[PDB]
């Protein structure tokens, strides 16, 4: 038989607008020789996007959110590893169809690739260990209208990064020469609603309390837009500031309660 | 993957329906309280359910009679808030999710170098997007996207929406017929948001949450000037015309009741 | 445990010829603490269709069902109220598929909309309150051939509202130069048969006796069309004849058993 | 969410089945009497199935036999009537419903602006409309809509329907193969129309219906005149050709025998 | 109608987690010992999973600085091999399948001949290929396949592939952006591969199995000279980059340890 | 009520890199007067791919695996028959749509024929009798890049088999005149995973041990090619080399256990 | 209502398999005797599968060394009869069926008129015909019907069908490669029909029934001539090459046994 104890535990950072929701599923079975913890982060990590000004002359610069990182973590010295994860990294697969064709001349040839494309990929983070599992929101394909796909560090020689610039030779101030926030993609003017999942793992042989530490944790980019006088240029700065907050939970595997430790908000600004 | 989420047992219904005839606004929300042997504290998952009118009016303006003008509705604002440390919001539904579109890139030579991409996506009048989510209480938004209109669809951000030749002296003719109007425009939205909010026990006994509907109108002004129609948008003419219902819930007796409402 | 204790109601009015047959499940579970009582009116609006006279030289008319409005009411010193409701209002979606293409020159943008066309369409009464529901069926896009889609209100500056005019430039009596009844829509032409929902609830400290006043109504419009002598053109004028049946059940929640009192027909032709 | 009529409950069904050869219409109707233990009257639901044969005959006129005729069904109306305050309708299929259609609008630019709109939809050769329903009885007739040719659909109402060059003198040649000729005009219909009946318990006995199965034919004339044919059509040539069975059930003894049929 | 062996009966899952930081490869092995009555020696379903970080660095030669340098992962290599005589590879997933295309071929005369022919196919970014199936092992290597880039799809073996025109000095701008990279080169490799291994009873009592995760990494070369980029690829830059974990099973008293771990 | 026993047997030849993975289902119901035993026959046949030597000037050859054939038999002394066996041959069906069409002139005409291509076809052996049952899969249609259909007999006057040629007038040394590993079909490069089913039916009354012979075997093709002075040609030589390992096991039908006997590899150069 | 038929209840089933090398014809049948209780008399399901192998052969006439031929299979013949009066056929599968096509007529005017009609159907390599059905036995006839060829479909009945231009002087190099021959053609075909056959109990205790499978070969003679290629088919070259096996059915100690084969 199977016995599953669920409690919830929930953490926040008003100053940075984030926002901890963790589900715990306390699975027994008696074919496992250790107890095991299903975590479920779901919550909210705001964009923190910052309009443009719209009284700027020649130079204006807006803080879209770009990268947001979620890591749910282990101390080293604790038995508490992490067998399972999910969203995982996939093997993307793309349909082609290629037509030959003669009149008999014209000879002709085609090649059609079918794929999908989304605003934000998510990846897992490199520093996944037996005791730490992370992922990564990216922004991957940004479309203006149908002038794209732009993302974080393309460039064109003459008019450099132009992910959110309105027009190249358009005459409005800097701060009205942007695409309006209704066209930028969801995730970078609101919130983002992670919903991802860990199976971690304890030893029974192990000391009844054991602590994990979940982070969520904000990239936002600075683009700034200049008139050299005859065209508008752009530019992406990343990671220019970076609002983590991570929280420590003490996990009792003997009683099957969570309770939320500490709360440790962290700004890193460059 | 593998998770029971905090639902799955007995359920105690209670549902209590307010109308606000000032603001045409019906609020009729459903409280289950939930009693999971498996789960450690208490849960109670509300349903926001009722209708929020479109309010939408066509009339002149005063000083200038010759102006015309439309209110209509561009975000319908549905939101729950809790003052109480004991209660947590442990689950909410529509949530913010990434969106996707189907791509086909096609490179011929016609021994030419003809090159084609065609960008599929599934677009609706109104998006839902989750304003704001804390521990205490979460805000959900039906801001206005996109409108089929005859010759192309058109962006809800435009000045000339919803605008036409004048057919008459009448204001509603300044204005296109009904036909042409979307379902909530033309009538009203009726919510559908699901939360489930957890309290410790032990530590309390009676919880009041404060559950807000509302509508933020946009308005067009249109009039025929040098025989060339002026179409011009106040964004947010006039915002958060909400109604809020304080509602107090008995964790201990399975009782909700109404504190009170603003707009009373 | 669950009990659905149901019963059928049914009045008539053969003067409008308007029919309402009511049917009631009295659902009682012990976990809700007021009684429930789900109502589906079924029945028969009929359209009212009056055919042109076929012997009208330059002008003839003819008067259409244009709008359908079923509504189900309580009192308001009663404690029914009106918990839930179908068919609700809907957000329509709709399908896009730009696309962007060039010849190494023929820069070509398409884009395409795929949609769905309703000749009628139902939406919730801007009136719907906790103590009354009620549905509106109004005339939506009625295609002539290959012609519109036209409405009640649709206007062309020379000729008029064209919803079933045959010909602009044709030479027949104007009896004749209407579509006939066959291409007008059905709903217009024939009888409509309403399959609405509504749940209400009254609490179980209540009077064992309450009231519900459900209503039918048609709304006619008068289409008419003229010979200018060069042109012929068309008018609706909406709601010129209102023909409404409502009809008043005393509900019984303590022997679940439904009993109509009294029957009202209105006319307001204007 | 509503139950409805009598799910499950307990069925015992009667079946019976008259034939007027004089107008070829068959009446297998079956009456199965529901015991609903929740629902508080009595009910009958009465299944209307049979075979109208088209009876569509092609022959010469009497008084000119150079002119042919062909007499073909256009509406096949099926009916069901009560006279006893008794008895009320609760439930009837097909109903009239609200139709659509899928539609796609494209605008192009060859930077020569292009517009293209393709609307679509599901034809049916004969459509079924419910003629008038009261609260005693239902009437449907399944009048014809459209019927595939050759080249290209054509309107039921069409005067130079199912008539071709002559291919000899008889009158069978003046119109078209019986391989063009849709399934309900060259041989006959099969009514499925379902009628729920309640019946106030208590107060009455014995109750009787009419059931009236039936053809309204059109007909259309053909004659080559002055090296051109000639094609006419009368709209409803005969008109009201039906048979009505009358049956007295008697809700205590489920029992129901035929009263009296007419065309005898 | 083979049924299979371990078909329901009962499982006892023992799961281990070992992790090589100098390498960024983790070993997620579950081995599930499962006793069905049916079968007659003992079996242990051995189930694959884990982390292979792609490990991909952009940076300049030490030489020449102005030489840059990608060294990105080609394959993953996952191995499971044995030594005891009496335990026996049975089941083994991925296995190496057959490919299909669907193919359409059409010949038009526009009384001018015309013939057409669409081969259509399902590419994967990187394909599973079994490399080497024995008895006692078996050996899976997901080589790269083909890659969607703007501009059409590229395949992995394309010298030019991964380099762009340099936006700056720095090493990351001579390659394409993170955007334009498959999820496997810019982060990591999953594995999910099951191995069943049966063990006669009777002539054993512990076995020794060693699982070997890795990566063969390819390097890019690019530098701009005489106003050309030229890009070079090294095939197999550094092979056998792989940890080999070995753990003892001891089927009697079903208990999984690790033997050592190389790299240690 | 029906039994089943399941037991599995193994043999390997690392000479021929072949390995055979033989699993058994001893059915036993009351309703057949027989013993039945299915056999699923997995396991892998490596397809002894010869990579060309690059340092060859006019002439270089590789030797590809072409046909794999795996056969089930049975002693003709014994009782045991071969049932039923999949995977069974196929009537393929294909799906063609013809067009008429005129304008009012450009009467045109088209016929497309859609069906589905495979590398490798496999297809009962003629030798199938009541005691042996046999599969070969065959090099059906292997497609150079957009160039193909070809297979291991295809013939151009002037070029010859052009199989693995990569270019016709190229200039590079033979042994790089071949198209690279990865272009060539998987499984002519690559191991062949058999996954073959046989259903063996031992009548009660029979002897309680019997043998039965399983045999995988490669055949490879030598192809070569050469440059004449004007053009490459290429010439595929069938079946040069025939590496074949054939297995006895005794089936015990008593105990239900299945035990390999001798292991016998064979090779047949030509 | 539907129906039942012979289903369910027990099923003794035994199975006997012959073996013609002479003609490499192979029949594994399996008489499957089924007691229903409803049933009235006593049934037997006889499953017919097996082996029939095409036997192509490539050689060249005798006389005449220079003329090469292909003897191929045209239509595999199964056939099950019996002489016994109690023995009936009840069902029997595959049964011949009426084919459909999907038609599209389309009608425009670019205001030139445009007319266009595609026929859709789904071909099969090798087509099964009832040929004769008598209450004692059934005969089926699997005929060729239509094969794909690098150039569009071409009928089987063609005299070029399965000849090419001499690649040497070789018979096997006048015909086209193996890869461009149906399977049916290139190995064999394996029946798969089922007969029921009901028996009248009291009557009868044993019975016996002669299953036949078989071969109708056709031939194409080619040989190169005056700058030409001359392809010549003879239908029907060698014409029912059966094998015929007699087996004996004991309806009451449910045992088959097999009277004798054809030819031996």
């Amino acid at each position: 038989k199977v016995t599953l104890y669920k409690t919830t535990a929930t953490a926040d950072s008003d100053k940075f607008k984030i926002s901890q929701i963790l589900t715990f599923n306390f699975i027994k079975d008696k074919s496992y020789d250790k107890d095991t913890l299903v975590l479920k982060a779901t919550g909210n990590i705001n964009s923190g996007f910052v309009k443009p000004n719209p009284n700027d002359y020649d130079f204006s610069k807006l803080y879209w959110g770009a990268k947001y990182n979620v890591s749910i973590s282990s101390q080293s010295n604790d038995s508490v590893n992490v067998v399972d994860y999910a969203p995982k990294n996939q093997n993307e697969e793309f349909q082609v169809q290629n037509t030959l064709g003669y009149t008999f001349g014209n000879t002709a040839f085609s090649e059609t690739i079918n794929y999908k494309q989304e605003s934000y990929r998510t990846t897992l983070s490199r520093n996944t260990n037996y005791k730490n599992v992370g992922w990564g929101v990216e922004a991957h394909k940004i479309m203006n209208n149908g002038w794209g796909p732009y993302g974080r560090d393309s460039f064109h020689p003459t008019y450099g990064n132009e992910l959110f610039l309105a027009g190249r030779q358009s005459s409005a101030y800097a701060g009205q020469n942007f695409i309006a926030q209704h066209q930028m993609p969801l995730l970078s003017r609101s919130n983002f609603n992670p919903e991802f999942l860990s199976v971690l793992s304890h030893r029974q042989d192990g000391a009844k309390k054991s602590k994990i530490t979940v982070t969520y944790q904000r990239e936002m980019d600075l683009y700034q837009i200049r008139w050299n006088g005859f065209y508008w240029a752009g530019a992406n700065y990343k990671n220019f500031k970076t609002r983590t907050f991570k929280s420590t939970y003490e996990i009792d595997w003997e009683n099957h309660k969570v309770k939320l430790l500490d709360t440790k908000e962290t700004e890193n600004n460059k | 993957k593998i998770e029971d989420i905090g639902q799955g047992a007995e359920i105690i219904k209670r549902t209590q329906d307010i109308t606000s005839k000032r603001l045409a606004i019906t609020q009729n929300i459903q409280f289950d309280f939930v009693k999971d042997k498996k789960y450690n504290k208490d849960a109670l998952v509300v349903k926001m359910q009722g209708f929020i009118s479109s309010r939408t009016t066509y009339s002149d303006l005063k000083k200038y009679p010759y102006i015309k003008r439309m209110i209509w509705p561009f975000q319908y604002n549905i939101s729950l808030k809790t003052k109480d440390s004991n209660v947590d919001l442990i689950n909410y539904l529509p949530k913010n999710k990434i969106d996707s579109a189907d791509v086909s890139q096609k490179l011929g030579y016609n021994i030419s170098f003809n090159y084609s991409k065609t960008i599929s996506y599934n677009q609706k009048n109104y998006v839902t997007e989750v304003e704001s989510q804390n521990s205490k209480g979460v805000k959900w938004g039906v801001k206005a996207n996109s409108f089929v209109t005859p010759n192309g669809q058109v962006s809800a951000y435009d000045q000339y929406l919803f605008a036409q030749d004048p057919t008459g002296p009448a204001a509603r003719d300044y204005f296109v017929p009904d036909n042409q109007l979307p379902p909530l425009i033309q009538s009203g939205f009726n919510p559908s948001f699901i939360t489930t909010l957890s309290h410790e026990r032990g530590k309390g006994d009676k919880s009041e949450f404060e559950i807000t509907y509302g509508r933020n109108m946009d308005a067009t002004y249109a009039y025929v000037t040098r025989h060339r129609l002026a179409v011009d948008r106040k964004h947010d003419a006039f915002k958060n015309r909400n109604v809020t219902v304080k509602y107090e819930v008995n964790w201990k007796t399975h009782e909700v009741k109404i504190k009170s409402i603003t707009p009373k």
